[PDB]
């Protein structure tokens, strides 16, 4: 069953890391957490930690959703990479920072036809050492199906709003 | 095994069902890719660049299609009844894949059936999650949504962003989006990023969160007859500068969301983009293929908006086909074999082996 | 006093030298503000909105100008030869204020001298820190820089921003900005907004800091304007840029040498090296052009490349252009109005008035 963690917990993990890669999703957009998310990536860039953004092609509720918001927050294209040229790099990465994403990380896509997520490509977040989810509740994603990663892994449920908990993390890192 | 790809002979259609990248994947899959000369000129895709990817070139559509086992096309083939019999050029027993508009257009289905051609209506791609890479409706309409804003920005007399000059300040354009599906939702993003103040409205209750996720504001009341909420629509549409309409109830004609009685209570110099113009228009003053003006307000109703971004549209359209096709290429033996238990093949396959298949009309 | 503003009968011109805000102010100064019956339908300013501010609505251009102690226009007035003698409508003894385009259009200035009209050329503003208030060249060219990108986007058959999609990644558009002044800077800012990858170049060296601040990249080949370099520089300007120019999707060209015709930055030979379906927006088309293939009034498709070169770009943004132009006028007027002896006392010493004035 479930593990949980505070913004202080997520600070201890990510600040003491060599490589983190960020996985934005619909929750980031919903909470408009994009300027805080660059800021958290700026703090990690200053600390000497490797940073990259992993944009699942179907993250959000439209094409180019994560791109426009990451562009609003002035993330440079250099650090943004699509699924098809990134999720080998997860195993060479200590932390998988998942913000507002749930369906696009679900490994049931490559397991069982009892799910409607089956067949779809997904970001291999499990390959990273520890998986930091940020959503408000235990509630489902767009699909109406629960991620097995919740009851699993070095997965942590950082329960709360994505703008505020990213903001609280940034404060804990200084 | 041959796969042919003609030029889109229909009027006002610059798209093509191919890209160099997709050519290389098809060659790798074991096809040879014939293409009608100058079929990607409109999409900024030269035949030089196609032959570079490993593609034969044909002289006419006949030379291209004559021996092709699979045939990709953007918009549906023409019948003799329309003028030019493109269906006649297709090889008997072959596979066709395009935007047939199959349910509206029965005679194109029967035409292909007469000729034993196995056709796949790409617009009938099931709404499952795996098929999002094959859904031509989403990929094209997303670009059509982006376009609206560019077309709105063209016809509009002020700039979108607020600008604080030495010589005084000009306020930002205000935008209103009717219909928050793929198209409008990208239009909200394309509007907001240009600096405009953006609002939107929708019958679906889950929309408010989507609109809000891009920095848009959902028109909703404070506090029944709920549909006095049109007063809230009135309240904003009055001070709206550009109004992009998207709503498009499927099969049925386009639901009227801006009446003339609303067009008149509106700023002269305003623009209305009607993406639903061909389905009827969400504003019934909208005329297909032309920019009408009445009560001061421009009413833009361009046909085939994705073709206004033909160069980005085309490779996406071609990749939808390739994503639908790739799974069914066995090649332990040089053969395409379409699995029927696959739901994409179930939903899209209209006619097969000289007989009509789809349960939409049999 | 009695000030008048006519409709612009020059074909294309949707701009006006008035706004409801500016009507309020002139009344406040002591001007009876007369306007024409539909002057600014193109600017999207109704007559009743001007009347709310406190302006009279004249029937015709003549009835507006006939008792006008001051006259504000956007374009130079038409000479009799040009069709209709607008110069003659203006009362002899009146004060005209507009973009006269003086140094080109001498026959217009001849007529104003002939009937005692004190005409003030707004394009001839001194480049001094305080004058940005009154400068029409800047205000209008900032709006010309924004719309460069919209015309670019309109003609370009791809989308500007990077979009990660289920059907695949559309790549971001690559914009190149030639000349980084009032217009050039806005074009960078506007292209950036639409998610493009913007790069730029200029003669001026301090520009590198300006471009990088907007979020673009610089490419590095005496009174607030570029000195002409010669073909020594034009040659060196080819290959340093060519790297980007080939893969570049859209090209805005801003460059303007104030005295000379516009400097040729993109040759016909360079055009061929670009991608097919690329767009070039030539803003200096009315002054020779930075691209010599560009023809005024119309889009030139050649070498598989669209070459836009509209005349009067600020009029294409007439509704933003006009109120700012009207504010440039008021800023020039306000420091010379003597209320209590409610008259216009144009100081003959103020550097603003020295560089502006021609006939009196
Ligand atoms: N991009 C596109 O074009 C389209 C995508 N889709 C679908 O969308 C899915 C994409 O997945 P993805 O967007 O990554 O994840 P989800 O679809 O699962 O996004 C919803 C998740 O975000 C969380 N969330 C909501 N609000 C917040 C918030 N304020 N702060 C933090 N988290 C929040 C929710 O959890 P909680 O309630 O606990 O907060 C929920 O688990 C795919 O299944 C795809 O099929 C469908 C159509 C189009
Ligand atoms: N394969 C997949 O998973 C796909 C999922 N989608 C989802 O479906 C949604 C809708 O996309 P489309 O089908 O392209 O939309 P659409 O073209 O069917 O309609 C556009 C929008 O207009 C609204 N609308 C229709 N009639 C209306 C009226 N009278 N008044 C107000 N609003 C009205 C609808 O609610 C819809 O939100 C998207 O938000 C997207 O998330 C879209 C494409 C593919
Ligand atoms: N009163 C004042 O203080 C004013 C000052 N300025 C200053 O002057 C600068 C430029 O003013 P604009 O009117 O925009 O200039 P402009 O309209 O005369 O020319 C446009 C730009 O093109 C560039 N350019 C000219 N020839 C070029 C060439 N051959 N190759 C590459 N670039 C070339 C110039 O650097 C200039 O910035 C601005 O940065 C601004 O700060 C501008 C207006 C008023």
């Amino acid at each position: 069953s479930v593990k949980a963690g505070s913004a202080e917990d997520a600070a201890f993990i990510m600040k003491n890391a060599s490589k983190v890669i960020i996985v934005p999703g619909y929750g980031m957009a919903v909470a408009q957490a994009q300027h805080a998310l660059r800021e958290m990536a700026d703090v990690l860039k200053k600390e000497g930690v490797e940073v990259s953004y992993a944009i699942h092609p179907v993250a959000g509720r439209m094409p180019g959703h994560m791109n426009v918001l990451l562009a609003e927050a002035n993330v440079p294209y250099d650090e943004v990479f699509e699924l098809e040229e990134i999720n080998s790099s997860f195993q060479t990465a200590d932390v998988a920072f998942v913000i507002g994403a749930n369906d696009v990380t679900n490994p049931a896509a490559k397991t069982d036809p009892s799910s409607p997520i089956y067949g779809m490509p997904i970001l291999d977040v499990e390959k990273a050492g520890t998986v930091l989810f940020i959503k408000r509740s235990m509630a489902s994603g767009y699909a109406g199906v629960e991620n097995e990663l919740f009851f699993r892994n070095n997965t942590m449920m950082l329960f709360g709003d994505a703008k505020k908990m990213t903001e609280q993390i940034v404060q804990a890192m200084n | 095994m041959k796969i042919a790809i003609p030029k889109e002979r229909r009027p006002g259609e610059d798209r093509v069902a191919i890209s160099p990248e997709v050519v290389k994947k098809l060659v790798g899959l074991g096809f040879e890719v014939i293409v009608e000369q100058g079929a990607g000129v409109g999409a900024s895709i030269t035949d030089d660049a196609l032959t570079a990817a490993g593609a034969t070139i044909a002289s006419t559509a006949a030379q291209a299609l004559s021996q092709a086992d699979v045939v990709w096309k953007v918009q549906r083939p023409m019948t003799a009844e329309e003028g030019t019999d493109e269906v006649a050029l297709i090889k008997e027993g072959a596979v066709l894949m395009c935007h047939l508009g199959a349910l509206t257009n029965r005679p194109v289905v029967e035409a292909l059936t007469k000729r034993k051609i196995t056709a796949y209506a790409m617009e009938l791609m099931p709404r499952i999650s795996r098929a999002q890479s094959m859904d031509i409706l989403a990929s094209q309409s997303n670009l059509a949504g982006y376009r609206a804003v560019i077309d709105g920005a063209y016809e509009f007399a002020r700039a979108f962003p607020m600008m604080m000059t030495a010589a005084g300040t000009v306020p930002p354009a205000r935008v209103l989006v009717f219909g928050v599906g793929v198209a409008g939702l990208q239009a909200i993003a394309t509007a907001k990023r240009l600096g405009a103040v953006v609002m939107a409205t929708d019958v679906r209750a889950a929309t408010k969160e989507q609109v809000e996720s891009l920095g848009g504001k959902f028109i909703t009341v404070d506090d029944e007859f709920r549909k006095k909420q049109a007063e809230a629509v009135l309240k904003e549409l009055v001070k709206t500068d550009i109004a992009i309409t998207t709503a498009l109830i499927p099969g049925k004609p386009a639901p009227v969301l801006i009446t003339e009685e609303m067009v008149t209570k509106m700023k002269p110099g305003s623009v209305i983009i009607d993406l639903a113009v061909e389905a009827g228009g969400n504003c019934p003053l909208s005329e297909p293929g032309k920019i009408v003006v009445k009560h001061g307000v421009k009413i833009v109703g361009h046909t085939n908006v994705p073709s206004r971004v033909a160069a980005d549209a085309s490779p996406l359209f071609a990749k939808n086909l390739l994503n639908f096709l790739t799974p069914h290429v066995d090649k332990d033996t040089k053969t395409l074999v379409m699995k029927l238990e696959d739901e994409t093949v179930s939903g899209t396959c209209v006619t097969r082996d000289g007989a009509i298949v789809h349960p939409a009309l049999t």
